[PDB]
């Protein structure tokens, strides 16, 4: 993950940013689908 | 019962803690205790393995 202050809103910012890690979990399943949470 | 029963009759209590290794995470480590660290001198070290 990496968190930056940005300009743009409809595109993506211009730049360039390393990621760095920030979790390891050993969950040791496997996954085929996601899908992301939203609050109201 | 008795709170001194003899053995063969007292209540027996038991911990089956079973080792396991399968598709599951093996975080599994050895027997390596801490030891001082030395600098400035040839050695033999091993950090994290
Ligand atoms: C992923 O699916 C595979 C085979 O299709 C299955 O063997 C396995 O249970 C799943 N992996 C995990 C870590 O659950
Ligand atoms: C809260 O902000 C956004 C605006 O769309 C949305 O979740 C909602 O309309 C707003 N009002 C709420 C959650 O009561």
């Amino acid at each position: 993950s990496k968190h930056t202050p940005i300009n743009l809103v409809r595109d993506l910012p211009q730049g360039f940013s390393a990621l760095e890690p920030l979790v390891d979990l050993p969950i040791g399943i496997n996954i085929t689908r996601f899908q992301t949470l939203l609050a109201l | 019962f008795q709170p001194t029963n003899g053995v063969g009759y007292q209540p027996y209590r038991v911990v089956v803690l079973s080792f396991e290794l399968l598709h599951a995470p093996a975080t599994v480590c050895g027997p390596k205790k801490s030891t001082n660290l030395v600098k400035n001198k040839c050695v033999n070290f091993n950090f994290n393995g």
